[PDB]
């Protein structure tokens, strides 16, 4: 859940 | 039960994946390494169950993510800011040596590259200003960049494009090495999926 | 090869996906739900190979999909037009009839039910006016839909958020029972992920 | 195609 | 900057060449009426300024597309369905409806043309089913038309392309129809690309 | 989407 | 009649993009240059006057699109699809050099550069065999090259991307490099609708 | 089908 934003990897 | 079977599975699901990314990326298929990488993306909001059995790829993902979009100056992989794609590689570069736990020395020699194509790809796209900020803020330290720093500088005052540094930089071949470097850290490991697509396929 | 083996893992993963969209669709985790929809989208540009094989339980996952999200009046599946969630459900039941080759007999009492749906979630966010729109163009007609287009035009041109035909339609309601309609078109059969998921961990 | 993508789009154009 | 140039020559661009467009149809040139909407839409992927300037153009543009394709039925507009090109014409016909703030009074009469060219070609074409389809899902509704449902229904099942309804119609007559009222929602004009060729062709 | 939105030509 | 004023405006439009394609190429914005490149590509269907008051313009936008496509080696221009981009660009390149009649010392250098970058870009792509056919058939007289096409074989036969030569052979600065040569050979006119453009938002 | 002109004389986009 973080992990999609804690390993982010795609552009914002 | 039903929960615990869905986290298998998207590790696997996971992990095959991120096999197929390295391979679109070591074909130089980097089309499909983004299609892979944006399924990956979707599937972090799902139970996994073990951060550390998938830790250690996820990392190495993130840094090939933002190296394939090095050339892109005004993609942001970062939350809060507008550092270019390859100055939040530097930052996942941090992340991979702490957590695979590596030497400085074994790191430094691809930070030095990343840093180096960061510099020179704002130059490329002539955003001289920003290629000063990044040469000033990560290179000018002091191994043997203490000259490479410098034609950098006087490259970029002089807006000179023509120089053979710039001229003899190519993002395709820095790309393969950062690949090669980041890969060599990974285990051998076929995954599971693919495997039993073989077995499918007989 | 290496091509048709990502394929055969890709038809496994939508497969996969597909059940536990429906079991969490089912159990009314919604964003369960969207998230695993969101993983299947980022699938779908990646090669399947066979078409045929994922073409019905496709249908099945956009019909949902825009139910899902038919309470989300802002949030539009065209292309081409301003259309509401419910009203792009509506124009999936058309294509799942026809590639299903179901007849009308069956189809039109869930149509009927999307149209209900449709014209009284704008009633009840008080968009009155695509609710009539909605309402002429879809029950239009008249059987037995001429007393419940009635009561809602009555309803509408009154802005009567307290009439009973309002005050009792709960959108969970209406959701499980597509989603009943849809499960009754549709082979349920363990994904081979899960078969594995079971030998593999028990 | 990839359309599949597109022919079954499963989340909002939006 | 450079940027809103490119945008105003566009915008004059796609103008003129809808200008021709319909010129190259009112002259049942139809090659080059296809010609200039591919070049349209190799158009629409660049920055047109503002969309409230070019999206009633655009509309009768889809229209007037997908009606000089109708003979072709395995030609498709739509990116989810089977659709025939006038079963898509019926679609922008709608959106028209909306968009233009017409009455159903004064676009009933125009769709209704629609339907049944689209089942009678179908018809024309010994596609049996599909033209039942049509019929049941767009004409097996209204009023003054039941003659015309039962007439078209049973030229269906005895396949009676001998019929008076079937012989005497002219897709040529139905085009020039279609856009004689597409046309009666529109300005005319010389867009001032036209405009500029004169005063120069001078 | 304005290729799309308002698309031209046939998919196909 | 109102022909001769489409020619005129065709010819003008087909002039337009051609310069902002330029000018995307320019500014390494090789996506907007695709799209611009598509539609001049669907005007050229058109009628645009007599040829050579565009088939200068025309060829090094010819000569562009295959150089902008060099690194797709699954991408062909030629009818039987046995060309990799770069191969065709040598062949409009000598259609340049005829058609312009240009002396063989004003083309070497660039044609000896499209030939080192067709070789390269497959050796990058490890299409070793391709690579050692376009060598072996642009490069055998083609003497003084001698050193380069001899390291090429060696790099090709050991399959060394690491070679220097392979390393620091840069696309990005190879395309802007022919970019300069092309423009020098041309007539960058300020195309009549962006001045046209200019005096109105001006 | 129909008439092209100069579009694969001066063919800019790939056929692929």
């Amino acid at each position: 859940r973080g992990l999609a934003l804690k390993y982010l990897l795609t552009p914002v | 039960g039903e929960a615990r079977l869905e986290e298998a599975v998207n590790r696997w699901v996971l992990k095959f994946y991120f096999h197929e990314a390295l391979r679109a990326f070591r074909g130089s298929r980097y089309g499909d390494f983004r299609q892979i990488r944006d399924i990956m993306q979707a599937l972090l909001v799902r139970p996994l169950g073990k951060e550390h059995t998938v830790s250690r790829l996820l990392r190495v993902m993130q840094c090939l993510s933002r190296i394939e979009e090095g050339e892109n100056l005004d993609c942001s992989f970062d939350m809060e800011a507008e550092l270019t794609p390859l100055e939040s590689a530097i930052n996942v570069l941090e992340m991979i040596k702490t957590e695979f736990t590596l030497t400085e020395a074994v790191v430094e020699s691809s930070r030095k590259l990343v840093k180096e194509a960061a510099v020179i790809i704002c130059i490329k796209n002539k955003e001289f200003e920003k290629a000063s900020k990044i040469l000033k803020k990560h290179m000018s330290k002091d191994p043997t960049t203490q000259k490479l720093r410098n034609d950098l500088l006087n490259i970029i005052r002089e807006k000179n494009l023509a120089h053979p540094v710039i001229q003899n930089f190519s993002y395709e071949t820095f790309q393969q090495k950062m690949l090669r470097f980041l890969e060599s850290h990974l285990d051998d490991a076929e995954p599971y999926l693919l495997t039993m697509a073989k077995k499918a396929l007989k």
